[PDB]
């Protein structure tokens, strides 16, 4: 939907494990909430290893 | 008796669904006896005679 | 992503309860959790007690049966009410 | 050993249908019988 | 000996069903009788 | 006779019931 949350037909929002850190990564300590698919841009990044 | 009759052609009806499911790059598949042994990334083992493989 | 990477944006968690059958039906097919179910354990597709994510004729006969026995029932109870009419017009 | 390098089925199944339609033949017969018992007080 | 290696019943059916349905309508018979005698007096 | 007549339908539907069974 709009709100970047994964729903179903009643507008319910799908929940799970939030990402974390850079890079991103599922941690065993984390509370469920909502998905979001975010549309959002990425960050720019310097390179630091070669 | 109609319990037992009715029980009887529910068992016929899954014997003819069984029926119909069994009706319905390297290559190394067996037509003879033996499995290979495969294994999932977390190591939960397998047997399988299809012999289509990729790596 | 459209330079070749890619993102983690988290995991789906599935729920197992002791007692399915104690789960309130909330219409369609989403249920809430009650004391009679148990609370909702957490877990992952693909680890401990859940798998990976994928990727009628002896109804109607029962129904039948029960509808018969409601005939039954029915006149066992038209029969009864024969009786007491009788046993009153008996003085 | 080294690696190497119908039409009786569908007859079963026939016969198989014909057994489930004699068996809903005989439910059904079962249950007039048992409307007319009903009726007949 | 040496290891190896339908319609008539279904009609006695229908012939029991058949007996099963006159003593039914026997028995049915009966019990008006029964009830035109009691109101009789 | 009435009983008699009960006793024999219950015979004939148990009869029945075994030809059922026999056929199944």
């Amino acid at each position: 939907d709009e709100n970047r949350n994964l729903v179903n037909m009643q507008g319910m929002q799908l929940t799970g494990y939030p990402a974390t850190g850079t890079p991103p990564t599922i941690q065993q300590g984390a509370n469920p909430a909502p998905i979001t698919i975010p549309n959002t841009l990425m960050a720019a990044k310097s390179t630091t290893t070669a | 008796s109609f319990s037992q009759a009715v029980s009887g052609l529910n068992a016929a009806a899954t014997n003819l669904d069984v029926i119909g499911n069994n009706i319905a790059g390297l290559d190394v598949a067996i037509s003879q006896n033996g499995f290979f042994r495969l294994v999932d990334s977390n190591g939960s083992v397998f047997y399988s005679r299809n012999g289509q493989f990729k790596l | 992503y459209s330079n070749e990477q890619e993102q983690v944006l988290g995991q789906i968690v599935l729920a197992n309860f002791a007692n399915n059958e104690g789960l309130a039906s909330q219409g369609d097919n989403v249920w809430a959790a009650t004391q009679a179910s148990g609370v909702a354990l957490l877990g992952t597709a693909g680890s401990g007690n859940f798998g990976k994510l994928t990727n009628l004729s002896k109804e109607l006969v029962n129904m039948i049966v029960a509808q018969r026995n409601y005939q039954s029932n029915a006149q066992t109870i038209k029969t009864q009410d024969q009786i007491l009419n009788t046993l009153v017009n008996l003085r």
